[PDB]
């Protein structure tokens, strides 16, 4: 049962990787976006 | 008498291991699911930002 | 809720591409392919609400070539994974494993080798335990666990390669059954009851192949470098079984096959290959 | 009776070493479940400061569009009751994380979609300015 | 599929500063790395495991120039994955210290210890690797994280007392015991008569013994008995006799062996130093 | 703090969509619900502080009507869900039970059908424990163990199978709990054991003792931690007793059971049926 549950995990920290990827390049991709958006408010005021 | 005892014991974190079994299975179907969600939310972000910019530019 | 139906037909007339003169003035057709990967993603939804799961699956392979159409190829592999669930919960195994197949071949390309491997594993299920094609079976299961190697993966490397080599083994394929024990035994090293299990299958492969000697330094190795297994039943066993075969008795072999299963189960793989083992001792006692 | 006890002492020595076994994955195993609920949390900090830029994001938008033998099998047992006690003990840290880890993923599951959707909202708005 | 040669040099042609009058009228750059770490991104996903870290390596300074640091370190752990997976040692090194630094400045420390086994048991840098597991531990402290802290200590302690680092390693091991228990103790011990310090190896059996009555009642205790008693004594007979009953019931690992054959060696000389 | 009865104005002043000439010119209502929504949760969270838990459901209810409207189905689920909580700790199971049942809609529109089956699982236990609905009950647990089997997770899906069974049974509908113990057998120690032996008791309430005597020979068959245990002999005394027609040697081997094993209430009245039915003959045959 614990040789099954390492190997779970271990397949498991496969996914935490990609997820923790993705979650950080789409916080750094959302801080650019809101930049733009701030800067189009400046003109279009 | 310590045999048994052991024996109870062992027979004990059994039950605790296979009921973990069945909980990091749970887990793992959690976890299948965040990526597909968190990757999705990468391609979201990305097509956010460059609508932004394309606003931005926009106005501009 | 909208028409299934009413939604596809839709589907397929905004998934023309713009032919001739058209296309001079259409902007991308990618645009017209993502509406039409849209309307079939909601008639699929449609469907599986229904419980009409394989039109539901139907329904999201068209989505998924639309999706392929417009190049958005990671949502066509999400697709194709929806359109295998809902397959698989149909019953409907041949049109799941066309899904999976296109869902792995856009993972492995979009370098998710490890999400092709998980997906090619479970590929390997479907045609082992539903269509019976053990050797595609075979053939998915040492791709995902040669994936999974390349992960570092050594636990789910190790599941593929035990379902290879069992499958390998049931298929007469001996030899590379055995090679197959001896890398997961190499990979299960100084990490052991899987390991016993490892040391008594590859033996048992090698006396299958008639191979004695093998099984014999195989024991030797196991008793030498992992001492869980020289003190075994499993390596008492293989000892056994080779002492039984170098003496040509196929009643001893016998007598120490129940001997064994009254102390721990002969399961029904290993209920076949000592029954190979014993025709093979009564073959050259007949010859 | 000599021969018994041999076979009692192999059983309990091949005992102890799996017992051992059974701890080098509990111990493994806590450790990689602490690397990837350390993983989490950095994915937690994430989404909270994407929900707040989120919130930015909606007012902008918003104002764009406005805009010896007996011996040995005693002491094996001895190893073996003790190792038995770790696995236990391990077996039940284990299970009080997973139950931590699953709440926390069944909460971050639930942001990411919705700041998913609120970021599809908000390009679709700014598609039409 | 397409070229990931053709893709690498798009990416190069688009990762070009915009220079001099050209600067006044091009927006920010970082749009530009960004899409040439995109180029990489798809080359080293077409890639022949090394050239898929190379591209890897490529797209995360790509990233590192458009201020995507965060993107930056997980393309220097897909790098990593990569040269690792393709027996490059060196260049998975290389990686993973820029994803640490990048880590770090903004997980570090699980990547740290990974880089500890890359040096320890693929370079033979011994030196490095204790650095490595001593910083990722402390980082795990102060993370509240004892488990992996220990794990890491434990890899530190033994390589420093294999590196002849006896006293340290004791330090180590105290450590330890403070925050196997057994096993620690016996280490330290095992460290502190290494060190020729044998009245060191005795208060940590006093300690042992009056602190935790599983390790009073312990073989291992009873053995650094003995092999105090022996080299007060300075009889390295009667060490290596207790060596072999202990390693009759509870077998001597590696590391265990090699410090007491250097404590029988301490004896030895002493004995030839007297004659 | 806000008043949350000024907020829930605020809230209904801003739901009312734009009619009229007023449609030219006013954006999409859907910022206008979503505003509507906010206020809602404001008010909701402030009556949850106050422990006034059943405005916050109402709130909550509001709140989640107008995310619908606002097209954002995925925040209304969970909406519901916080209007559920609150009903829930309020003790209002019929609102609980409305709130769960619109989440649960949502959520299978969605595809989060695990989801779904949680909630759907929870509902079946406001009805049967709260509200003694048992039918709907039933379908709850059964539509919950569809929902989790389709998604391979054994576990829940038995724990709502065993559910359903063992409330079936207790309404009458003993070969239907019969079926859903043969579904449980197959898809599955201990619990093993329980199993074939409710299985048996509910085909003798059935009187179909040919049925319970197939039952024992399977399990004694399949499972030899069935075949040598105290459940086996017991189901079996039992078949003998239905056949002999002796309710008094019934009685005897019930009393000798509980002794050892003590009779939960589900087995004292399925036993008591089967008791019944035998009096019953041996009353027709006087």
């Amino acid at each position: 049962l614990f040789n099954d549950m390492e190997e779970l995990v271990i397949e498991q920290q496969e996914n935490v990787d990609v997820i923790d990827k993705n979650v950080e390049d789409a916080q750094l991709d959302v801080e650019q976006g809101v930049g733009h958006t701030d800067k189009a408010v400046k003109s279009a005021r | 008498s310590r045999t048994a005892e052991l024996q109870a014991e062992i027979d004990d974190t059994v039950g605790i291991m296979r009921d973990n079994i069945n909980k990091v299975a749970e887990r793992g179907e959690r976890l299948t699911s965040i990526e597909d969600k968190a990757d999705n939310l990468a391609v979201s972000a990305q097509g956010f930002k460059r609508g932004a910019n394309r606003v931005r530019k926009a106005m501009w | 809720m909208s028409d299934p139906v009413e939604l596809l037909k839709r589907a397929e007339k905004k998934g023309v591409p713009s032919s001739g003169f058209m296309k001079l003035f259409s902007g991308s057709d990618s645009y017209k392919f993502e509406e039409a990967a849209d309307l079939c993603v909601q008639a699929a939804t449609i469907y599986r609400l229904r419980k009409e799961l394989n039109l539901a699956g139907d329904s999201f392979l068209k989505a998924a070539d639309y999706q392929k159409k417009a190049g958005n190829e990671d949502e066509a592999g999400n697709t194709y994974v929806e359109a295998y669930k809902c397959f698989k919960s149909g019953g409907n195994s041949v049109n799941a494993v066309d899904s999976l197949e296109n869902a792995i071949q856009i993972f492995t390309h979009r370098g998710q080798f490890r999400r092709g491997a998980n997906f090619k594993f479970e590929l390997g299920e479907i045609l082992e335990n539903d269509l019976h094609d053990y050797a595609k079976a075979i053939d998915c299961y040492e791709l995902a666990g040669e994936w999974y190697a390349q992960d570092q993966s050594v636990a789910l490397s190790n599941k593929c390669f035990i379902k290879c080599a069992d499958l390998k083994a049931l298929d007469g394929q001996y030899i590379e059954a055995s090679d197959i024990y001896s890398k997961l035994i190499k990979s299960s090293m100084g990490n052991q009851w899987s390991l016993k299990d490892y040391f008594l299958k590859k033996g048992l492969c090698q006396l299958a192949a008639t191979d004695a000697v093998a099984a014999a330094r195989t024991l030797q190795e196991g008793q030498s470098e992992d001492p869980n297994f020289a003190d075994s039943r499993e390596s008492n066993f293989l000892k056994s079984l080779i002492d039984a075969v170098n003496e040509g008795d196929s009643e001893q072999l016998s007598e120490h096959c129940k001997e064994f299963d009254n102390f721990m189960r002969l399961d029904k793989w290993k209920i076949t290959i000592l029954n190979k083992i014993k025709e093979s001792i009564q073959q050259q006692e007949d010859d | 009776i000599k021969f018994t006890k041999q076979s009692s002492v192999a059983s309990t020595r091949n005992t102890l070493k799996m017992a051992q076994d059974a701890e080098r994955a509990g111990m493994n195993t806590l450790g990689m479940l602490g690397h990837q609920s350390e993983q989490l949390n950095n994915v937690e900090g994430n989404l909270d400061l994407m929900k707040v830029q989120n919130k930015v994001a909606d007012e902008k938008v918003a104002e764009l569009k406005k805009l010896e033998m007996e011996l040995e099998i005693d002491r094996n047992l001895d190893q073996i009751q003790q190792v038995s006690n770790r696995l236990k003990k391990m077996a039940l840290t284990t299970g009080k994380e997973l139950d931590s880890q699953q709440k926390r993923l069944n909460n971050i599951e639930e942001s990411t979609d919705d700041l998913d959707i609120n970021l599809h909202m908000n390009t679709n708005r700014l598609a039409g300015i």
